[PDB]
RNA sequence: GUUUUUUCACUGACCCGGUGAGGCGGGGGGGCGAGCCGGGCUCUCGCUUCUGGCGCCAAGCGCCCGGCCGGCCGGGCGCGAC
């Protein structure tokens, strides 16, 4: 099942191509406003456990905190 | 084709009007400014029967918001005459007053009988 | 406990400068093509007193390379300009008073 | 004849002379803030060290090649819509008075048939934008012995299904008839993925400048020799 | 090789300055200088400085393309403006 391949793929954070996609939309997300919707869940896989189901109302938002 | 401006000024989108599936309001909200409602009294003060008898004009006691326009459609419809001009002040009563000219082709003291002011 | 007057002066609305008849912001021309890879003329229109400035300025009205218009930049005035001095600013221009170029 | 009035008019665009005519200015545009950041995402893609897991989505099936396997997958179209009603009317002709092979979308019902060995091939997109659910896939069907082969544009493989994109698609079963065509493109699919993805393993993408700052590196070098 | 690590420039986040984000970087066509008996090259400039005018909405040279009776009544597209 694909879902289990993203989701151990996720605890691998550490990892080479982790390091990329973290860093690189971590770049793209500063230039974006600070809350707007996202098209679709960034994660599919975690939004599965979170209750999302991928039908017509279900809306996901992109919103940065200060650190 | 090129960019001839080095600002990208957003492009002119379509936009379409407004075709309601139901009105918002089921029917207009009647015209409440009525010419009976507009004219409340007519004046039968000595300085009023003063000015209808020495300026050719009657006193009328008008709706705090009607226009000049308003007034002169009111006194003609309402008592089949013509005005020259009105002058509405509101009194420190808190009410309008307008001094309805008449033009001469009518009389001032004479309509006074019709609307039975003396 | 009372705030000392220098850090009342850092807040504003009293120690704020007096810019009302302040002839304007006394800076050069943009850089563009006419002044990295050549010159451009532009005369001298009136050297003017701005309230708030020791030194005077100059309305030094270039034509604008690009559109119809005529475009007017106020220079700090260099001692020795006049008003109908042609002052060429850009690379190839000449090295005489007024005559900016990098 | 001829006019004599009708003169040539040459305007001398030399900095200073004449006026500038209308010339292209699209790269000094100041943008939309969208379409910046677009496009400088696509720069970084080419300046960073992209790990090989996701460089393998720039080694994709060719031209020549693409069209021929869309061209067996275009006979196995997952029924349309209005198909589904067309079936339902073949059914109380029996009862009042074995099923055809198709193409399997999606990741799920894919990698469900990768481990399971019910796939003789598998079609990845390679612009599958949250990438982590493919980046597994071509390093899975390499272990189970499935060809997997990589195409350009997630949209046109969703075009294969009645959908506006679909990330994988893979062939379970195929016509009896239609095997030798299907054989032929795993031999060329299997021979540029599978055999070598250990060369694919050491494949690192981007790492390449800006091309003036390449074009300097070329005057620092042209400069001392 | 692997890491600790001083030292040069790298850009790619990140910061700053200007702009109405208007010509940036390579390369070529086109002009000044250098070397071989029409020849193929190494590098430089690339158009406005004698005066309180004028300059925008292209002339020019190409090429298809609308009628009526190969001759008569126009629009569009390229260099010009690599």
């Amino acid at each position: 099942g694909a879902y289990k391949y993203i989701q151990e793929l996720w605890r691998k954070k550490q990892s080479d191509v982790m390091r990329f996609l973290l860093r690189v939309r971590c770049w793209q997300y500063r230039q974006l406003s600070a809350l707007h919707r996202a098209p679709r869940p960034t994660r599919p896989d975690k939004a599965r456990r979170l209750g999302y189901k991928a039908k017509q109302g279900y809306v996901i938002y992109r919103i940065r905190v200060r650190r | 084709k090129i960019r001839t401006s080095p600002t990208f000024r957003r492009p002119k989108t379509l936009r379409l009007r407004r075709q309601p599936k139901y009105p918002r309001k089921s029917a207009p909200r009647r015209n409440k400014l009525d010419h009976y409602a507009i004219i409340k009294f007519p004046l039968t003060t000595e300085s009023a029967m003063k000015k209808i008898e020495d300026n050719n004009t009657l006193v009328f006691i008008v709706d705090v918001k009607a226009n000049k326009h308003q007034i002169k459609q009111a006194v003609k419809k309402l008592y089949d005459i013509d005005v020259a001009k009105v002058n509405t002040l509101i009194r420190p009563d808190g009410e309008k007053k307008a001094y309805v000219r008449l033009a001469p082709d009518y009389d001032a003291l004479d309509v006074a009988n019709k609307i039975g002011i003396i | 406990g009372r705030v000392i007057r220098g850090q009342r002066k850092g807040a504003g609305s009293v120690f704020r400068a007096h810019v009302k008849h302040r002839k304007g912001a006394a800076r050069l021309r943009a850089v563009d093509f006419a002044e990295r890879h050549g010159y451009i003329k532009g005369i001298v229109k009136d050297i003017i007193h701005d309230p708030g400035r020791g030194a005077p300025l100059a309305k030094v009205v270039f034509r604008d390379p690009y559109r119809f218009k005529k475009r007017t930049e106020l220079f700090i005035a260099a001692e020795g300009i006049h008003t109908g001095q042609f002052v060429y600013c850009g690379k190839k221009a000449q090295l005489n008073i007024g005559n900016v170029l990098p | 004849v001829v006019n004599p009035l009708f003169e040539k008019r040459p305007k001398n665009f030399g900095i200073g002379q004449d006026i500038q005519p209308k010339r292209d200015l699209t790269r000094f545009v100041k943008w939309p803030r969208y379409i910046r950041l677009q496009r400088q995402r696509a720069i970084l893609y080419k300046r960073l060290k992209v790990p090989p897991a996701i460089n393998q989505f720039t080694q994709v099936l060719d031209r020549q090649t693409a069209t021929q396997l869309l061209k067996l997958a275009h006979k196995y179209r997952p029924e349309t819509k209005q198909e589904k009603k067309q079936r339902l009317l073949a059914r109380a002709e029996k009862k009042a008075a074995k099923r055809p092979p198709v193409l399997r979308a999606g990741v799920n019902t894919v990698t469900t048939l990768v481990e399971n060995k019910k796939a003789q091939l598998v079609v990845i997109a390679h612009d599958v934008d949250p990438i982590e659910l493919v980046v597994f896939l071509p390093a899975l069907c390499r272990k189970m012995g499935v060809p997997y082969c990589i195409l350009k544009g997630k949209a046109r493989l969703c075009r294969l299904v009645h959908r506006k994109t679909c990330t994988t698609v893979a062939f379970t079963q195929v016509n009896s008839e239609d095997k030798g065509a299907l054989a032929k493109l795993v031999e060329a699919i299997r021979t540029n993925y599978n055999d070598r993805y250990d060369e694919i393993r050491r494949h690192w993408g981007g790492n390449v400048l800006g091309p003036k700052s390449v074009a300097r590196i070329a005057k620092l070098e042209k400069a001392k020799a």
